[PDB]
């Protein structure tokens, strides 16, 4: 049997920034029972049919995950920009998985203000597919030295998200699986 | 996205407390920034993300709302504070901006 | 501080490259703004140029104008192709997204 029971109710999910990946091999795939679950609100495949997964078998594949806002789901796609698909994670022009998409408003809903979870603001140059870099030295923006001290021209690179209970519909937060087939 | 500001002149005294009100069409969780322009000038940034403010400003200016509605507050008037704020939409492109309010000293 | 220059007169259908030069701070490395006014009238927005390279632009004027960035003079450039006689308006160069600095502006009327 597959784990993937395990990464879909794991109690705890990285950031974006610092998003972790689990490679599954030497198992019977289930999709069926994720192909008709209604928790899920986006179930987008891209490449390959989602109804013909079933039939046929790979050799390696990949699950990452995420926990993003409710307008940036649309920009984990290939061929589009903004200010998450293309500084903290990005995907290959030639893609071929699937992107699961759920809310979770009740695991996840801090009271008060959750202020956990980050995502990248600054940085120098676009990201290569499947690129990730949890360094957060700070940034600087002007000629003069910054020598790790905060300060005017000096910002550090991450923003935290506001995740609240009241928030709207399009600002709820929502977690994201991708997976990704060799 | 249609910012709105209903007003469009309002005029008080000296040492008067003046609120002014933006208005959002559809939603926008803490997303809107707070503009001053003097006229024959250029704009300058007065507050962002509608609850923190700026390093220079007196703390005497102010902004509160939430959801739909917001509000930017003046506590005491100033004989040298003739000008005209707009409210801007920031979170993510396309930023429009407002209609614009004139403020009148008597 | 910032600096605009190229202001005038241009007959309906040409062109020009709109110089905003800065001072103190790294164009190759701050989200810059372009903010056009037209005369007496409330602001609008034009582009919007990422330090990563992306650009957005208006949804009323796409596909008319260009920006781009120089680091060799440190420099902004606009370049209007095929404009309109209601284009006159002045704009502006601006940085967003930490400690907004407004430059002082330029005119360019048809
Ligand atoms: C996660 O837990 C819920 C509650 O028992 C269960 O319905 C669901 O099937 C679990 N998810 C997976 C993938 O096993």
């Amino acid at each position: 049997l597959c784990p993937f029971g395990e990464v879909f109710n794991a109690t705890r999910f990285a950031s974006v920034y610092a998003w972790n990946r689990k490679r599954i091999s030497n198992c019977v795939a289930d999709y069926s029972v994720l192909y008709n679950s209604a928790s899920f609100s986006t179930f987008k495949c891209y490449g390959v049919s989602p109804t013909k997964l079933n039939d046929l078998c790979f050799t390696n594949v990949y699950a990452d995950s995420f926990v993003i806002r409710g307008d940036e789901v649309r920009q984990i796609a290939p061929g589009q920009t903004g200010k998450i698909a293309d500084y903290n994670y990005k995907l290959p022009d030639d893609f071929t998985g699937c992107v699961i998409a759920w809310n979770s408003n009740n695991l996840d809903s801090k009271v008060g203000g959750n202020y956990n979870y980050l995502y990248r603001l600054f940085r120098k140059s676009n990201l290569k597919p499947f690129e990730r870099d949890i360094s957060t030295e700070i940034y600087q923006a002007g000629s003069t030295p910054c020598n790790g001290v905060e300060g005017f021209n000096c910002y550090f690179p991450l923003q935290s998200y506001g995740f609240q209970p009241t928030n709207g519909v399009g600002y709820q937060p929502y977690r994201v699986v991708v997976l990704s087939f060799e | 996205i249609q910012m709105t500001q209903s007003q469009s002149s309002l005029s008080a005294s000296v040492g008067d407390r003046v609120t002014i009100t933006c208005q959002a069409s559809q939603d926008i969780n803490n997303f809107l920034n707070w503009y001053q322009q003097k006229p024959g000038k250029a704009p300058k940034l007065l507050i962002y993300d509608a609850s923190h403010l700026e390093t220079g400003v007196p703390s005497r200016f102010s902004g509160s709302g939430s959801g739909t509605n917001f509000t930017f507050t003046i506590s005491s008037l100033q004989p040298e504070d003739i000008a005209t704020y707009y409210c801007q939409h920031c979170d993510n492109p396309p930023y429009t901006f407002g209609q614009g309010t004139k403020l009148e000293i008597r | 501080q910032l600096v605009e220059s190229g202001g005038g007169l241009v007959q309906p259908g040409g062109s020009l490259r709109l110089s905003c030069a800065a001072s103190e701070i790294t164009v190759s490395s701050n989200y810059m703004n372009w903010v056009r006014q037209a005369p007496g009238k409330g602001l609008e927005w034009v582009s919007v140029i990422y330090p990563g390279g992306t650009t957005y632009y208006a949804e009323s004027v796409k596909g008319r104008f260009a920006i781009s960035r120089d680091n060799s003079k440190n420099t902004l450039y606009l370049q209007m192709n095929s404009l309109r006689p209601e284009d006159t308006a002045v704009y502006y160069c601006a940085r967003v997204m930490r400690h907004e600095i407004w430059g002082q502006g330029t005119l360019v009327t048809v």
